[PDB]
């Protein structure tokens, strides 16, 4: 419901991991895969950890290494912000914060 | 008569078929010369068959064979007038009384095992019997069979028989089944000599005294008893099979006298050595599990073995088992075996039990491609070998020993996760192939930009250039996200101190209520110089004026590197703002580069912390130590070394003596000479830099002299004179060093030594005579002109990126 | 004794063929069939067949499992199809007959694991 909560979990098993960054992209009406929140987490460490537009507090991003999962927490959801979320994996190791390198699309 | 047969057929609704020699499961009839019925089979015809067929049965007087097996009948009273029978099948029925079976004077074969009989008196007049099946009944005594001679096969087993003496009267038998009873003495079974098969299974027998008399036996079943001495069996060597299962025996030497024995079950005993089993080369099956035996070497001479059960024994070395080749099953679990190398030659194996041992390495069992069962539960296995996934089996983590399965349980599996190995063989293979199949920087610099600095030094517990880690910062050590992150803090302050060049950083702008008038200055400085670094504006000393707040929205929208990172504290949200600013795409904290780059960076730091200035030759040498010689690659490496503020590098040095340089000394050097109370007056002495400064010497003195002329900060004039200069044209963010750059033209228009340290006087030496003077006003951010000058001003301000200017 | 061949891990909806051969020691087989043990359950009949050709089914695997027998070579085959995940058990062989002149209505096999 409007301004509620919604935790989405995206799991990846047996892949590069270290050479991989997980980014969430929201685009329902062909919105050209707009960037929402990415994380280059390596164990307890985290390198990129950046947001866009709605920013933090509104949207929370976390990663747990216990089951190799990334969690997107939806809070104060604005009804017009209706879009479908996709997981994307970046693998290039030359140049941090690589949007165009999110080639391996998730589920 | 076939009419009688058809009558029976429609009464039972079953298709009786003209058949041949009758069997216990037969459901037809047998004819004769002139088509007379002699043999009839009623297999599973219902429980009401006997009372409904006896009139047709007695109708024909030529019947001699009756099969009513598994019909589940309770009364056999109708079986009285059919006195012409010879064979009778009555298996698996609920028959309790056999009294009607008295008038059948002729009977040669009687099958009655699956019944509930308890009294066998009525069959006392059955003279010419040759086969009796009476197993699994409730009988307790056998008197009436004494009168029964001419018996060849007898099965009295599964009853409560204790006395067996009348069997002595019977001496024609060939097979005797006497088992699952309560028997203690077998003394009657002495005068028998035609017996070939003897089944004296579960009983309380402990003294096999008379069996020596028997000599033609080929099968001897003696299991689940209390026997201890097998010396009586030493004399007899004709038994193809002799089973001695659960018992209490310690010596097996009498068995060594046998040579034609084929299958030997020797289970659950106290036998110590199996050396007597060293001459039985024809053994095909051996079951030796659950015993206290130590050495398997004497078993290295039975190459005809095919099945071997050695489980739950005290065997440690398996080596003298490599000789056997035609082995198919091998159960030796619950032992103390360590390595499984001397089994790699067992090419014919098809089922293994290696569980509950102290085995660490599984690799040797690799060539045994024929294995259809392998069970290694409860062993200290550490690493799973490649060939473990090369077998045509699926993997289970269950506690069950199943054929066609690779099984583990209770194993300290470290390298392969137990969850991975319990997922399946495919998961094991993917995990191992992934195992078969960069390095980040984690550093950042922070320049504190005042107009305060000690207040933010209170959060550190420094003349710029100080190093900290996540534990060092108070309020940001709670987050383990940035535990391994380096922080570099630089800070300065003053009026004429101006070092624009001392992303890849974070700038915390500092404000105070009295200095808010000059606020656009440092913000535009961050926008122009520095990089595209995140900016955090903080207002300090709010206690003196608790009612003053700046319009943070307007400056936040004016400067897009802020994004609402503000504080209004006096002397924490500072830690949150710092964390949210460090991890930004417009900054480098996590950047993936090759590890060779970090080795080169460490070597460069080691060289620069002492040398303090590298040569281009040495730079290339260190770069090619890792083989890197691409100008772009080396340029990016030096840029990441400089923008992080560990080893500086400029594109305007133009000096072959110094390529890169150490900020810990080469910046503090400029700091000392830029103000020493001798430059305050406006002129520095000829070479009295040793008076200013003093690891620093005269060679470094003139190194830095050349450096400061190269940075376009002063001019050497003549005779050791130095300037240090630190219409209506208005500049927002008046560059601090624009007068130092406009006063370099010293051998040009100058009247006589006339400089304000904020202005100067000029005297044109060109055509005609003109007197000029340019002076600056920091409080108004303006420049004045008294009357080439504009050309020099433009040439100096050209080194700015979108710097707004105003002319009046 | 009864020797069983088969078993393993099969995806749901798959198929299996569990074979069961009685040794030459077992002489007069009337009823031969298949039973199951689930984890934390009891033994229950799956199928039984007789020398005459009477089939007894468990009423839970009716129309799902098929029992076939050869009497010449005393062998039973359980052809199992569309295995729902409630069948993840250990299957056992039951026979009646005679070994060395003794008759028991319950001769059991070792058991074989079927997982889904
Ligand atoms: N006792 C005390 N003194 C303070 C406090 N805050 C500021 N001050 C005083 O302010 C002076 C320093 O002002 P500050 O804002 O740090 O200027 P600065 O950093 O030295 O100069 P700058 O150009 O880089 S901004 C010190 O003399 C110090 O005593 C405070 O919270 N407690």
């Amino acid at each position: 419901q409007a301004g509620g909560s919604l935790r989405l979990s995206c799991a990846n098993s047996g892949l590069t991991f270290s050479t991989y960054t997980m980014g969430w992209f929201r685009q329902a009406p062909g919105k050209e895969r707009e960037f929402v929140a990415a994380i280059r987490w390596s164990g307890t460490s985290t390198y990129y950890q950046d947001h866009a537009d709605s920013v933090k507090g509104r949207f929370t991003i976390s990663r747990d290494n216990a089951k190799n999962t990334v969690y997107l927490q939806m809070n104060s959801l604005k009804p017009e912000d209706t879009a479908v979320y996709y997981c994307a994996a970046s693998r290039l190791r030359a140049g941090v914060k690589a949007p165009s390198e999110y080639d391996y699309w998730g589920q | 008569d076939l009419d009688v047969i058809r009558q029976i057929e429609q009464e039972l609704g079953m298709q009786l078929e003209p058949v041949d020699k009758l069997k216990w499961y037969s459901k037809g009839y047998k004819l004769d010369k002139d088509q007379r019925v002699t043999a009839i089979g009623l297999y599973d015809c219902g429980s009401d068959t006997l009372d409904r067929i006896i009139q047709p049965l007695e109708s024909l007087k030529s019947l001699s064979e009756l099969s009513l097996s598994s019909n589940q009948i309770t009364d056999i009273s109708p079986l009285a007038s059919l006195n012409s029978l010879s064979m009778l099948w009555l298996d698996r029925n609920q028959i309790t009384d056999i009294a009607p079976l008295a008038s059948l004077n002729s009977l040669s074969m009687l099958w009655l095992f699956g019944n509930k009989i308890s009294d066998i008196a009525p069959l006392e007049s059955l003279k010419s019997l040759t086969e009796l099946q009476l197993s699994s009944n409730q009988i307790t005594d056998i008197a009436p069979l004494a009168s029964l001679k001419s018996l060849t096969e007898l099965s009295l087993s599964g009853n409560n028989i204790s006395d067996i003496a009348p069997l002595e009267s019977l001496k024609s038998l060939t097979e005797l089944s006497l088992s699952s009873n309560q028997i203690t003495d077998i003394a009657p079974l002495a005068s028998l000599k035609s017996l070939t098969e003897l089944s004296l299974s579960s009983n309380q027998i402990s003294d096999i005294a008379p069996l020596e008399s028997l000599k033609s036996l080929t099968e001897l079943q003696l299991s689940r008893n209390q026997i201890s001495d097998i010396a009586p069996l030493e004399s007899l060597k004709s038994l193809t099979e002799l089973q001695l299962s659960s018992n209490q025996i310690t010596d097996i030497a009498p068995l060594a006298s046998l040579k034609s024995l084929t299958e030997l079950q020797l289970s659950r005993n106290q036998i110590s050595d199996i050396a007597p089993l060293e001459s039985l080369n024809s053994l095909s099956k051996l079951w030796l599990n659950g015993n206290q035996i130590t050495d398997i070497a004497p078993l290295a001479s039975l190459n005809s073995l095919t099945e071997l059960e050695l489980s739950s024994n005290q065997i440690t070395d398996i080596a003298p088992l490599a000789s056997l080749k035609s082995l198919s099953t091998l159960w030796l679990s619950s032992n103390q075996i360590s390595d499984i190398a001397p089994l790699a030659s067992l090419e014919s194996l098809s089922e293994l039990s290696l569980s509950s041992n102290q085995i660490s390495d599984i690799s040797p069992l690799a060539s045994l491609n024929s294995l259809t069962g392998f069970d290694v539960r409860r062993n200290p296995i550490k690493r799973l070998p490649e060939t473990i996934t090369g077998f045509d089996m699926e993997i289970l983590w269950n506690d069950f020993s199943s054929s066609g399965f690779i099984t583990f349980f209770d194993n300290p599996l470290e390298s392969p996760p137990p969850e991975i190995v319990k997922q399946g063989k495919e998961a094991v293979r993917q995990y191992f192939q992934s195992i078969e199949e960069l390095v980040h920087l984690q550093e950042i610099k922070v320049h504190l930009i005042g107009d305060g600095k000690t207040s933010l030094l209170k959060q550190l517990i420094g003349l710029n250039v100080v190093t900290k880690q996540a534990p060092n910062i108070k309020g940001l050590e709670n987050d383990d996200e940035l535990k391994e992150c380096l922080f570099h803090f630089w800070d300065f302050g003053g009026q004429e101190i101006m070092h624009a060049s001392h992303r890849s950083s974070v700038y915390m702008l500092l404000l105070d209520s009295r200095t808010d008038s000059n606020k656009h200055y440092w913000l535009r400085h961050i926008e122009k110089y520095g990089g595209k670094s995140p900016v955090i504006v903080v207002m300090n000393k709010i206690d003196e004026n608790p009612s003053y707040n700046i319009e943070q929205k307007k400056i936040n929208e004016r400067f897009p590197a802020i994004e609402n990172r503000f504080h209004r504290i006096s002397c924490e949200s500072i830690a949150k703002s710092l964390k949210s600013a460090v991890l930004h795409p417009d900054s480098i904290y996590g950047t993936p580069l090759a590890p060779s780059w970090i080795k080169v960076k460490e070597k460069l730091v080691e060289a620069t912390t002492a040398q303090r200035y590298l040569n281009r030759t040495e730079v290339e040498k260190i770069c090619n130590d890792s083989g890197i010689t691409d100008p772009g690659e080396r340029k990016t490496l030096l840029g990441y070394l400089n923008n992080l503020g560990i080893v500086l590098y400029f594109e305007a040095l133009d000096l072959s003596e110094i390529y890169v340089l150490d900020p810990h000394w080469v910046t503090i050097g400029v700091y000392r000479i830029i103000n020493s109370s001798k430059t305050k007056n406006g002129h520095l002495n000829t070479s009295a830099l040793g008076y200013i400064l003093n690891t620093y010497t005269l060679l470094e003195q003139r190194y830095l002299l050349d450096i400061m002329k190269q940075f376009e900060l002063c001019y050497d004039e003549g005779k050791g004179l130095f300037i240090i200069p630190s219409f209506i044209m208005k500049y927002d963010y008046l560059p601090s060093t624009i007068i130092p750059r406009l006063m370099i033209a010293m051998q040009h228009q100058i009247l006589d030594r006339m400089q304000w340290r904020y202005g100067m006087v000029l005297k044109s030496q060109d055509h005609e005579g003109a007197l000029a003077k340019v002076v600056a006003e920091t409080k108004d951010s303006t420049i004045t002109i008294a009357i080439i000058i504009w050309y020099e001003i433009k040439k100096i301000n050209a080194n700015f990126t979108n710097l707004d200017v105003k002319e009046f | 004794q009864l020797q069983e061949s088969g078993g393993g891990l099969v995806q749901p909806g798959g198929s299996l063929r569990l074979s069961c051969a009685a040794s030459g020691k077992l002489l007069s087989i009337n009823v031969m069939g298949w039973y199951r043990q689930a984890p934390g359950k009891q033994r229950e009949l799956v199928a039984s067949i007789t020398t005459g050709g009477r089939i007894n089914y468990a009423d839970s695997v009716k129309g799902r499992f098929t029992i076939t027998r050869d009497n010449a070579k005393n062998t039973v085959y359980l052809q199992m199809d569309s295995l729902k995940p409630e069948d993840t058990a250990v299957y056992y062989c039951n026979a009646d007959g005679i070994i060395a002149g003794l008759y028991q209505n319950d001769h059991w096999g070792q058991g074989t694991q079927v997982t889904v």
